[PDB]
């Protein structure tokens, strides 16, 4: 949360990337992985199948 | 320099209880009537 500065550089030579991990977000096959362990967690989903007729 | 690690693999359906198939090994039936008999003042139907 700090704004920095560095010198002598262009913005060629830099390579930045936002962190936040408040919030959990799906194991999508379109996004990549952040650890190679892999924790993850359980989210339960509605509509379950049942009988009628 | 940058090397991506694939993955996949096979499970069974999320409804495989509500909905398979069974294959199975037939062997020696069993008879089951159900028959009425009838004489003089009895009426009656049994499961034999
Ligand atoms: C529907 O009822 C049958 C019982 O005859 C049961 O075996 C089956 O799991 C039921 N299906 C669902 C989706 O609940
Ligand atoms: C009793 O026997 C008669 C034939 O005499 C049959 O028509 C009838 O269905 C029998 N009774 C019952 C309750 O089934």
């Amino acid at each position: 949360n700090s704004d920095m500065t560095i010198n002598t550089c262009l913005i060629e030579q830099c390579h930045v990337s936002v962190t936040d991990h408040k919030k959990w977000q799906f194991n999508s096959p379109f996004v990549p992985r952040a650890d190679e362990p892999a924790r993850k967690g359980k989210v339960h989903i509605p509509f379950p199948l049942d009988n009628i007729t | 320099e940058n090397t991506q690690l694939s993955e996949a693999y096979v499970d069974r359906s999320d409804v495989c209880r509500h909905d398979h198939a069974s294959a199975y090994k037939a062997h020696t039936a069993s008879l089951k009537a159900k028959v009425r008999v009838m004489y003089g003042n009895v009426n009656q139907t049994v499961d034999v």
